[PDB]
DNA sequence: CCTGGAGAATCCCGGTGCCGAGGCCGCTCAATTGGTCGTAGACAGCTCTAGCACCGCTTAAACGCACGTACGCGCTGTCCCCCGCGTTTTAACCGCCAAGGGGATTACTCCCTAGTCTCCAGGCACGTGTCAGATATATACATCCTGTGCA
DNA sequence: ACAGGATGTATATATCTGACACGTGCCTGGAGACTAGGGAGTAATCCCCTTGGCGGTTAAAACGCGGGGGACAGCGCGTACGTGCGTTTAAGCGGTGCTAGAGCTGTCTACGACCAATTGAGCGGCCTCGGCACCGGGATTCTCCAGGG
């Protein structure tokens, strides 16, 4: 039975993921966890739809940016593979 | 409303750094990526709430997002 | 009718129809250009407003939009731009 | 008597409102006095902007085989361009995606 | 009103008319308590009074108390020669070194007290303020008396901090700018006469009150020795080159500030400039001369001083100026001597007592214009070149009358190069007010 | 003929003010091509804060350069200096 | 025989001994004369106040400094303990410069 | 005759000078108009904040024993404290130092 | 005789001595403390301005102080300087 | 150790529906035109401060050099952890409907803020003296490092 | 694994000085008292848009399994950097001389604010149609064994 080699289809994957344009999280539990978060703030919210997907776009556009910086810290680490402490010095070089 | 940080799954963090462009990804890095995705969405959700209270709104808009991110320094273009 | 909503929309598109002539726009496209506009806007005029305030000046001028102009644009596009606001000034001065 | 309106906009030859630019920087609370060609100057570097950024869009949607400008075209032509993406470096626009970049260490022996 | 001989107590001691009767001014001075200015401008000479004056009052009544001499680092070794060799009672003590050689020194020569008159320097007099203080002077003497002559300045903010009963200033050109320097000279003479700041307003007011402590002979009048100096200044227009650099310059990357300094030194030698030089150094050759007006100038007028004494003079005012000048000087197989802030102190001013000889035969001394110091035995000088002029006529006169010791009993001759069209004029100018100004305040 | 250029203003800057600044940095071993890369970025740095302070000294229509121009100009870069107004 | 110091107490110590003050460490003339030829580059005849060259000089010392101590953080992430021109790159491409 | 002057900051128990913040915010072009209770909130919360600072860098230079502050101590003090380092946190104090930190890694062992 | 200047000198002083007696200050850190007044006055006020350009009003109040110190400062600061500017209204509104 | 088939994956290409982009129309509000006024700012004149260029002397710093030693950097081996794939389960997605909350608008009223005048007291520049900090000097301590016995 | 020595460093004391805290005179902006007008508070009404339920479909996530590639530790080397020393240099402090240029005053004028009348430019609403999305089928391309080279 055919089968790909350990990093063939991360790489399909990879051009696909860069070649398309939609959010790639799912709505309804990202809508929760919004919901959730705003609990705390102020009791008995009401959001607009656009507010939402607002919200989901700056996410996604936040953690692509820092994936992309902790997969240059694992290259400059001379690894492949990322792990938390690269994603540590990313924040910390980035100023959090 | 609780344990909503486990409904961003495993698939959705391994799409998002095939789209940064990252191949292996190790184990420990999916709790690490809750932990940063809520302390962003709690800032600029604060901001926000603050933006609604001072307008007397019960509703948040497209608006106050935008007004929050663009303090934070992450202008966001398409929503006003 | 309800309340009327400004936008660079028309000007945008009369611009996109002078550089191609036969292309078009989608709403998202033409709300990210007016976000745009509004934008550089407010970073020229916030930019002349400190720049009067700091020569202890109460009027913005062309001297004050062309020193917030090379402050904020980099390079060749700072060259292009005042190079394109005097050529407009002259006209207004001649045909006024 | 008196002759038929022309926009400062046709005075100037601009594509853009220089009495709307005029009004918004009146009532922006930018200083207490607004000059004459203040307003002239920002409508030329508004449009100048604006039709170096729909240049490049519509030369990237153009080797996109279509015929509308959206916004990953849009992101295209900002992140192709060193000089609009240095002015545009914090921005983030809505359904833009990224750039094809895959580092040379990644790619299989 | 004293003694109208020599002191018995001055060893080889010929001292003349006018230097006995100028201690027994001093002396008359120290009696009724009026610290003055000894204004001998070169030949009367002043150490042999000072120190007479010190001599006086240790062999007089009992005062041999803290005496301090201040003295620049040019003239140390030669002031501690004169001390030893008239008046060899006192025990003078030379101050000078690092901070170790000065710590020793203080700790085993100046805190015992053994010592009876106290020589340094300016430098070493702001880098030893504190440990000086604690001393209480009993007399005061400053040489070269302008160092002075700015209030507000570090030196004289110390020197007025020190405590001192008496005091004396030194100097050959007592004015040189304006009024307020001398009335800054004479407010560290007495503070509480001279608080306020101020030709019948002027001149004859400043005679008659500096008469009554202020001294100055004039040598022609008194010694009769030093024939007089016939000065000619010959006026060379600058070539062709030379006007197209200063017209390129002028009316203009190169960073051009002071427009006055650039266009200065530019019709001295135009090529001391930096990025506007010819091509690299290919050979040592005629580029110097020819390039410049006042080279060809004093290279047309070299060979007839050869053929003649060949043993003149060389006054610049720039130390670039000094080095291309070195540089022809090796060029055109003469030998010269060196003195600048650059050379070894200590060795340089030995080597040039060294190179002072009968019979040299290299053709060529060459000197800047503030250079020079007090000594430079230099009798065997004939004439004064000067290249360029000062804004103060009174550092030309020193650099002219530094050539003028008695040790020249030949007429001197001054010879200056003058620039037409140029900053020359203007600078010739001032110098001539400044120069009037003090002739009327001071000689008239 | 004696006369040559002296240096380049940005060897002014030396190695051992640059270790001097690695040591407040926290830095115990140095590279030897450290030095050559902090020199291209420090001039990256000056061109751009001066770029600025000039372009504010213009449109005040002075000659001279002013703290209250670099502090505005670093102020525009992100980087507030508090001290000099 | 001579006493030595091994190769990294006396880098400590300078570590300590410059964390501790508080002056400038470039030389002032040549930090001015740095920026007076920079300025040449954008206009000509320009003076200085010299409170603007030392606000300079402060504004480069800070800058300099924190981007040794990103440098620093990225060499020990390498699992090294010398900071090399790609530390300093990799520091510059994460802040955004 | 008229009633005897007591400053503003006087009746709302202030050591901060709320005409001047009255008078800056009106020539600021922060706004066509400004209330009576605004420079009071603004002069009481500078206050607040410079008291922080002043108490946190009076301890720190009573910690290295000198009874005046200087811009060290003012470091020291902004930095170590989280709030106040979030607040300044892209703000360089002049001749100010840098926080004594060695990486445990260089430590010798 | 110079021209004068305002500064933030003896407020800053008798806040010194209010928080600790026997204290002094120096000239380089009384310029630095001058500065940090004015740049959070700054940062205050403009957010102060732009939220009332938000709301469409042209009166800053002490509604907007309050929300523009609540978006700038970070939480203990936020809550404590809240209570600070609170109190100094009631105060003043008390008989004045 | 290079070719050559298989086999997935991708691209190309024609056809079908749909819905948002582009045009057109009526209406109204914001921009234009014309005239008046009062202040910001342009311009000239004058003062004096601060910047520029240079020299002299001292000394701290920089520079060049030699020696050894940690340290960076390849190489190897182990093994564990992550990837690729098949299967089952779960929940998102989509369409539809109903109901109410709250955002948005309009009219009305009044209370707060701007604008003026008067005058007086806080705050600023200037001058001055004393004390806190800088510096030097000699203890006392702490820390590093190597060498010697005997673990 | 300790002793001892040799660096370096923190501490306690004595001197000196220059910057800070305070005082004084003066003046300019803030407070006290008034006016008038429009900006915001308040109430009421409308309607749209958010929430909530509900069922069916199907893609996506969770789960398990096997294997191979990469991380990580260990080892060896040979070189580039830290350390100390002797020599040179130019930075820092002090002086000089000069002048441009920043800063303040006085005067007048031309440019922007303001007001009223007018009109056409832009905005909401509406209809229609071609560009795009989707779909399926066939052609081309990349990857992985396995094998005889
Ligand atoms: N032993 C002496 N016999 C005669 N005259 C002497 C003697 N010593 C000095 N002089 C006089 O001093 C003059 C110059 O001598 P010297 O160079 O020693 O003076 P100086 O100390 O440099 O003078 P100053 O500084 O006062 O101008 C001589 O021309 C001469 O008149």
């Amino acid at each position: 039975p055919h089968r790909y080699r350990p990093g063939t289809v991360a790489l399909r994957e990879i051009r696909r993921y860069q070649k398309s344009t939609e959010l790639l999280i799912r709505k309804l539990p990202f809508q929760r966890l919004v919901r959730e978060i705003a609990q705390d703030f102020k009791t008995d919210l009401r959001f607009q739809s656009s507010a939402v997907m607002a919200l989901q776009e700056a996410s996604e556009a936040y953690l692509v940016g820092l994936f992309e910086d902790t997969n240059l810290c694992a290259i400059h680490a001379k690894r492949v593979t990322i792990m938390p402490k690269d994603i540590q010095l990313a924040r910390r070089i980035r100023g959090e | 409303l609780r344990d909503n940080i486990q409904g961003i799954t495993k698939p959705a963090i391994r799409r998002l750094a095939r789209r940064g462009g990252v191949k292996r990804i190790s184990g420990l890095i999916y709790e690490e990526t809750r932990g940063v995705l809520k302390v962003f969405l709690e800032n600029v959700i604060r901001d926000a709430v603050t933006y609604t209270e001072h307008a007397k709104r019960k509703t948040v808009t497209a608006m106050d997002v935008v007004y929050a991110l663009k303090r934070q320094g992450r202008t966001l273009y398409g929503f006003g | 009718r309800k309340t009327r909503k400004e936008s660079y929309a028309i000007y945008v598109y009369k611009v996109l129809k002078q550089v191609h002539p036969d292309t078009g726009i989608s709403s998202k496209a033409m709300s990210i250009m007016n976000s745009f506009v509004n934008d550089v806007f407010e970073r020229i005029a916030g930019e002349a407003s400190r720049l009067a305030h700091y020569n202890k000046r109460s009027t913005i001028t062309s001297r004050e939009i062309q020193t917030a102009v090379r402050l904020l644009l980099p390079g060749e596009l700072a060259k292009h731009a005042v190079s394109e606001g005097t050529k407009a000034v002259t006209k207004y001065t001649s045909a006024k | 008597t008196r002759a038929k309106a022309k926009t400062r906009s046709s005075r100037a030859g601009l594509q853009f409102p220089v009495g709307r630019v005029h009004r918004l920087l009146r009532k922006g609370n930018y200083a207490e006095r607004v000059g004459a060609g203040a307003p002239v100057y920002l409508a030329a570097v508004l449009e100048y902007l604006t039709a170096e950024i729909l240049e490049l869009a519509g030369n990237a949607a153009r080797d996109n085989k279509k015929t509308r400008i959206i916004p990953r075209h849009l992101q295209l032509a900002v992140r192709n361009d060193e000089e609009l993406n240095k002015l545009l470096g914090r921005v983030t626009i809505a359904q833009g995606g990224v750039l094809p970049n895959i580092q040379s260490v990644l790619l299989p022996k | 009103t004293r003694f109208e001989d020599s002191p018995s107590y001055v060893k080889w001691g010929k001292l003349r008319d006018y230097q006995v009767r100028g201690l027994n001014w001093l002396i008359s001075l120290y009696e009724n308590g009026i610290n003055g200015i000894l204004a001998d401008e070169m030949g009367l000479g002043k150490t042999l009074q000072t120190i007479s004056l010190l001599g006086y009052m240790k062999h007089y009544r009992n005062i041999p108390g803290p005496h301090m001499v201040l003295v620049p680092k040019s003239t140390l070794h030669n002031w501690m020669s004169e001390f030893k060799r008239w008046v060899p009672t006192l025990r003078s003590v030379c101050l000078i070194g690092d901070k170790e050689q000065r710590a020793a020194f203080v700790r085993d020569v100046l805190l015992p007290g053994e010592w009876d008159v106290c020589v340094t320097s300016y430098e070493m007099l702001i880098k030893e303020k504190s440990v000086f203080k604690k001393f209480n002077w009993r007399y005061l003497v400053i040489d070269e008396a302008h160092r002075i002559k700015n209030e507000k300045s570090k030196l004289s903010e110390i020197v007025r901090e020190f405590k001192t009963t008496n005091r004396l200033l030194l100097t050959g050109t007592p004015l040189q700018n304006n009024l307020h320097e001398l009335w800054s000279l004479l407010n560290f003479l007495l503070p509480d006469v001279f608080n306020s700041a101020d030709d019948q307003k002027l001149v004859e007011r400043l005679h008659m009150v500096l008469r009554p402590f202020l001294l100055r002979r004039i040598k022609a009048d008194v010694e009769k020795s030093l024939p007089p100096k016939k000065e000619v200044k010959i006026y060379v227009g600058l070539s062709k080159m030379q006007r197209e650099w200063y017209t390129r310059i002028l009316m203009k990357k190169m960073r051009l500030l002071n427009i006055l300094m650039q266009l200065r030194k530019c019709c001295n030698h135009p090529y001391l400039f930096d990025g506007a030089e010819p091509g690299p150094p290919y050979t040592t050759d005629m580029h110097l001369v020819t390039n410049s007006g006042k080279m060809v100038v004093l290279d047309k007028l070299l060979p007839k001083l050869k053929e003649q004494g060949s043993r003149v003079l060389i006054f610049s005012q720039m130390t670039r100026v000094l080095d291309i000048l070195e540089d022809y000087c090796m060029w055109r197989n003469y030998e010269y001597c060196r003195l600048d802030g650059q050379t070894p102190h200590d060795e340089r001013q030995d080597s040039i007592n060294a190179y002072n000889e009968p019979n040299s035969t290299k053709f060529v001394f060459m000197l800047s214009t503030r250079a020079g110091g007090l000594g430079i035995n230099l009798a065997t000088a004939d004439v004064v070149i000067l290249y360029d002029s000062d804004w103060n006529p009174q550092v030309d006169l020193q650099a002219m009358d530094r050539a003028h010791r008695i040790g020249q009993t030949k007429t001197v001759r001054v010879f200056r190069f003058i620039t037409d069209n140029t900053v020359e004029e203007r600078i010739v100018e001032r110098a001539e007010m400044k120069l009037r100004l003090d002739s009327i305040v001071i000689q008239q």
